């Protein structure tokens, strides 16, 4: 299940729309440092 | 815990109740300036349609006039003409140059935002009749729409953007239906509805090679799709997805440069592969009606629905603009990788390997 | 032509969500809330009547003015009359403030005044105390800031320093001077106030002062008017207002209206359906309207909104200013008011009086049923006419405080609530105005009504108000007004337009407020919401889902109730809704549901994984607006399983 949700976040991290990609990148970086 | 972000979505929704309700909206107001300016644009449209129709009735003369010659910084990949306002957007791999053909000036310069590997394959003009937009589908899948692209007091504005699919990418806008059909290397023809912002239909292509081109017919479901192996499938979206395919005729073996359909009720699929041989198909027939062979090594081609001019290109600087019957009109001597007619006026853009854009006119 | 094809074409990506930015409107600093509620705990009636004796300073005329508090002192004999006037004055004040400790002082000494004021100050040290002074029987106050009282034997006028008088009384107090050179007292009061302020280095704004006259002016000697002209105005406004009305030249326009008919006016001062109660109601509206239009907003809420009794005195003070002006008298107030005597609304008061007591010959003699005045009707008509061309931000409509007064009855309540809603429609600036005038506590009282006809109007009004000031969610839980709206959300016959506002109202009450979530949970909101979750209205589906998401925000008890009702399952249907507003709201609710697991039983974990995969099928979505909430939704999932997502993140490195 967690594998599936991380794969989703990869698409939102590489979003065409800038605001969504930015916020997704923050949330993805807030995982790394934990 | 500070990493917890909260969207303003629920708060933005609440603004709905701050605005007035009981009173008549601004659009319904018949005496509003927006409606008069919208009716004024539509008044200009009906004149431009009539004036262009009068040019068609006078026939098409030989086209050699050069209106202007400018130079771009990047390679012109795809060009489109706004139907009524003279705005000729000439995009590049990492930018979108907006030129003009009356003043003769660069109007704007975007950055698509896509990486270096990607490439802007297709382009459209959404809501061309009024308040036009600029769809910019990237080859990897990213589609995006730009507003205020050639305005004085306004800047670039990306309305929305979403990774489609997932040749490059192909699109066919359908103003009246409201749909949008992305396609490319995948074996699927999606149909993104823009009113519901959801993919309605995913038509299976049934073909190994990439969907190089894709054109449809207004008021009917006639999705034509050229392919890299050579075949040109046709799918009807009214029937079941398995049954969507109607005809599958194959009389080529090369990438289809431009499988273009005509806007007449007598639809004619003018497909030109890398081989350079034209084969005019029909939707109700299994084989071609006419056959022509023009150039051995074709690089880029353009056609016009209203006037049947097959604007060819050439490695040796030639620009053969013949009719569908095969008559000679012009052979303009200059990799001419982009030609583009107007939807109404007989203007033809041209673009060589060098980043130089021309716009011809029939006097 | 080829234009009808153009007009009939959908303009894609041209809607509120596209043109406008996705950002919340900044809430303004709502200062309408009252800072504090004062309570007039006790009242001091100092009466220097000196019944049967005439002050040496003023040589009274043979007729003079005998009536004092509507009592002839010489009729009853000296001692009884003095007691009677004190009793009546208490009753008169009890019309305005019935719950206060009254303590009369009748021709008091100096010690008597000291012990009286100090006792009432001891009772309410931090609360306002009223000091009423009637110096008609004592000589005029001196330039040196002194006021005259009697000696134990009633043989000598003893002077009393205003400084010492304001020593014994405390900080919260109000002073009423009814004497001839009363201005001198107000001047000397501010002097002793400044003198105390100078001593304070090495109680002015708190002290209110009313004065019948300017220091130069003298009191009127006219036999038609009562001697206690000022006090009567403050304490019996309607009584002198009708007697004064019958003295003006405008009586020619109404023949057959003498004072004797005014004496025998039927009704009471409470029953607004009677003729006398009509005038009191009209008078209260007109006076509160004049004040709101003329005074600055700060000083209006200070005097006319802080506490009732002060508001009543200043309301009646405006009438005193009008009447006394016609006798070369200028009343004086401590917070100086601009002159209102020539305001247009006074003419409306005349018409109201005219119509009200034109029926009195028929009511008294013929016994005709008193038809009510068209005044309040016509004022609502005026408010409606303003709204028609009220789009521009011009001067606000004068009649706003009248609409408030109309809400108190039922006869015109439907029409007023409608217009008030139409007014709120104009914009958010107007809702702010309506909160400053003080509409909130009256709209809240209507939530105790059961008349279902009121339900659609209150839903509308409350949506506009709660859109501006979301803090009122606290008040609605105290009064159990959330039940009133819960009923509306479970009424199929209620139109879906009003049901949408009702779902919004609930989504505001619940917003980030644990007390409201616990209260609505017990009111079974999640079950009610699911009953309307499949409505043919996309706005309702959106908000009902947001409301559902907010109620289970860091509140596991409402989550378990959702698990029993199986809401997460019923919400998956909205995940494929055409309208992207609903899709986005659906993603919001499912995220907040996951976010508050708080390490519950294994059941929660299996549900959270089921909710994940159901959300994980909203990736290929056109709107990034929806995709944005999809991230925020997955944020709630990561926070709950931070230990698990660290394992997955470290794997692919």
């Amino acid at each position: 299940v967690y594998t599936q949700i991380w794969r989703v976040l990869l698409h939102l991290a590489a979003d065409p729309y800038p605001e969504v990609s930015d916020v997704a990148m923050k949330v993805l970086n807030s995982i790394a440092y934990k | 815990i500070s990493a917890t972000v909260q969207t303003g979505f629920c708060d933005w929704s609440a603004r709905y109740f701050a605005q007035p309700v009981m009173k008549i909206p601004e659009e319904h107001d018949l005496e509003s300036q927006i409606r008069k300016e919208r009716e004024w644009r539509f008044l200009r449209n009906s004149r431009v349609r009539r004036q262009a129709q009068q040019v068609i009735q006078k026939g098409i003369t030989r086209l050699d006039d050069q209106i202007f010659l400018n130079r771009n910084p990047g390679v012109p990949s795809v060009v489109k003409f706004h139907p009524f306002t003279p705005c000729i957007a000439v995009a590049d791999k990492d930018s979108i140059c907006f030129w003009d053909w009356e003043k003769g000036e660069k109007l704007d310069y975007f950055h698509n935002g896509n990486p270096r590997y990607t490439r802007v394959t297709a382009m459209e003009y959404l809501n061309g009749q009024d308040c036009s937009l600029l769809l910019t589908a990237t080859d990897d899948g990213a589609i995006r729409v730009w507003k205020n692209f050639a305005d004085l007091e306004k800047n670039p504005e990306m309305v929305t953007a979403w990774q489609g699919l997932s040749a490059g990418m192909v699109v066919d806008w359908e103003q009246e239906t409201g749909l949008l059909m992305s396609s490319g290397d995948v074996r699927i023809v999606r149909i993104w509805d823009t009113d519901r912002e959801m993919k309605v239909q995913d038509i299976p292509t049934g073909a190994d090679s990439c969907v190089t081109s894709l054109s449809c017919d207004s008021h009917r479901s006639l999705i034509v799709a050229g392919l890299g192996d050579g075949s040109i499938r046709v799918y009807d979206r009214r029937m079941a997805l398995s049954e969507c395919r109607v005809m599958t005729y194959r009389e080529h073996t090369a990438w289809v440069v431009k499988a273009s359909l005509q806007k007449r009720p007598d639809g004619h699929i003018v497909s030109v592969s890398v081989n350079g041989d034209v084969r005019i198909f029909d939707p109700r027939m299994p084989e071609s009606v006419n056959v022509l062979q023009i150039v051995k090594g074709l690089t880029a081609l353009d056609i016009h629905p209203q006037a049947d001019l097959i604007a060819c290109g050439s490695v040796n600087q030639f620009t053969a603009i013949y009719n569908s019957s095969g008559e000679l009109i012009n052979n303009i001597k200059y990799a001419i990788s982009c030609l583009a007619f107007h939807p109404h006026w007989p203007h033809l853009a041209v673009g060589s390997n060098d980043y130089y854009i021309s716009v011809y006119s029939v006097e | 032509e080829a234009d009808l094809t153009d007009w009939n074409l959908p303009l894609a990506f041209m809607k509120k969500r596209h043109c406008e930015k996705i950002e919340g409107s900044k809430s303004l600093a709502q200062s309408w809330r009252m800072k504090d509620r004062m309570k007039t705990v006790s009242v001091a009636l100092v009466l220097c009547l000196n019944v049967g004796v005439d002050p040496p300073d003023v040589v009274k005329t043979t007729p003079c003015a005998r009536l004092e508090c509507w009592i002839d002192p010489l009729s009853m004999g000296p001692q009884k009359a003095l007691e009677t006037i004190g009793a009546n004055l208490q009753k008169q004040y009890e019309n305005w403030q019935p719950r206060a400790r009254y303590k009369q002082s009748l021709d008091p000494t100096v010690d008597e005044v000291k012990k009286l004021c100090t006792s009432l100050r001891r009772n309410a040290k931090e609360e306002r105390v009223l000091f009423h002074y009637n110096g008609h029987g004592v000589p005029r106050p001196t330039v040196n800031g002194e006021v005259w009282v009697f000696n134990k034997n009633y043989t000598q006028y003893i002077p009393l320093s205003i400084y010492d008088l304001q020593t014994w009384m405390g900080s919260p107090s109000i002073f009423v001077y009814d004497c001839s050179n009363a201005g001198l007292i107000v001047k000397s009061f501010k002097q002793f106030a400044l003198q105390r302020e100078q001593e304070l280095e090495v109680s002015m704004k708190n002290c209110i002062q009313l004065a019948a006259c300017e220091a130069t002016e003298l009191l009127p000697m006219i036999p038609d008017l009562p001697a206690d002209l000022f006090t009567s105005c403050l304490t019996t406004p309607i009584k002198i207002a009708l007697r004064w009305f019958c003295m003006q030249k405008c009586v020619s326009l109404v023949p057959g209206v003498t004072l004797d008919l005014i004496e025998k006016i039927p009704g009471r001062l409470n029953d607004r359906r009677t003729p006398l109660g009509e005038l009191n109601w009209i008078f209260t509206a007109i006076t509160d309207t004049i004040a709101w239009n003329v005074l600055p907003r700060d000083l209006f809420q200070k005097l006319f909104r802080q506490d009732l009794l002060v508001a009543s005195l200043f309301r009646n003070f405006l009438l005193a200013e009008r009447i006394m002006r016609s006798y070369n008298c200028t009343p004086v107030s401590s917070p100086r008011l601009p002159p209102t005597y020539m305001h247009a609304m006074w003419q409306a008061w005349d018409l109201a009086v005219d119509i009200c007591l034109s029926q009195l010959p028929t009511i008294i003699e013929e016994g005709t049923a008193f038809r009510h005045s068209p005044f309040f009707a016509e004022q609502l008509t005026a408010f409606q006419v303003w709204l028609t061309m009220g789009v521009e931000n011009r001067n606000p409509p004068e009649q706003l405080p009248i609409v408030l007064q109309v809400l108190l009855s039922q006869v015109h309540r439907l029409r007023a609530l409608d217009l008030l809603g139409r007014f709120l429609d104009l914009g958010p600036w107007a809702v702010s105005l309506a909160l400053s005038v003080g509409i909130f506590p009256y709209v809240l009282k209507l939530l105790q009504s059961s008349a279902r006809e009121l339900r659609p109007l209150l839903v509308f009004i409350w949506a506009k108000i709660l859109a501006v000031d979301s803090s009122c969610q606290a008040d609605l839980v105290k009064d159990n007004g959330h039940k009133y709206f819960l009923s509306v959300l479970a009424d199929p016959y209620m139109p879906a337009e009003h049901r949408t506002m009702t779902a919004f109202i609930l989504a505001v009450i619940v917003n980030s407020y644990h007390t409201g979530q616990e209260a609505c949970l017990q009111g079974n909101l999640i079950a009610i919401c699911l009953e309307q979750l499949n409505d043919p209205h996309p706005l309702l589906r959106q908000w009902v889902a947001i409301c559902l998401g907010r109620i289970w925000q860091n509140f596991d008890s409402a989550r378990w109730c959702g698990v029993r009702d199986s809401a997460h399952e019923k919400l998956y249907s909205l995940l494929s809704d055409p309208i992207p507003e609903v899709r986005c709201a659906a993603v919001f609710a499912l995220g907040t549901f996951v976010g508050n697991s708080a390490e519950r039983t294994d059941h929660s974990t299996t549900i959270d994984h089921n909710v994940a995969m159901m959300l994980a099928q909203l990736v290929s979505d056109g709107s990034p607006m929806v995709r944005k909430e999809l991230v925020v939704a997955l944020s709630h999932l990561v926070v709950q399983y931070e230990s698990n997502f660290c394992t997955v993140a470290l794997q692919f490195i």
